[PDB]
């Protein structure tokens, strides 16, 4: 799932889904 | 950014992971 273009909620989703418990920062302009 | 590496070109999870808090 991760090995593709990933954009908008699915871009979140897969962070979400890779970084689990430890959660994670989505910065789109940074 | 993330949207550069991962949307506009193919992301990895090597990139995913550096921001995972």
């Amino acid at each position: 799932f991760v090995n593709q273009h990933l954009c908008g909620s699915h871009l979140v989703e897969a962070l979400y889904l890779v970084c689990g418990e430890r959660g994670f920062f989505y910065t789109p302009k940074a | 950014g993330i949207v550069e590496q991962c949307c506009a070109s193919v992301c990895s999870l090597y990139q995913l992971e550096n921001y995972c808090n």
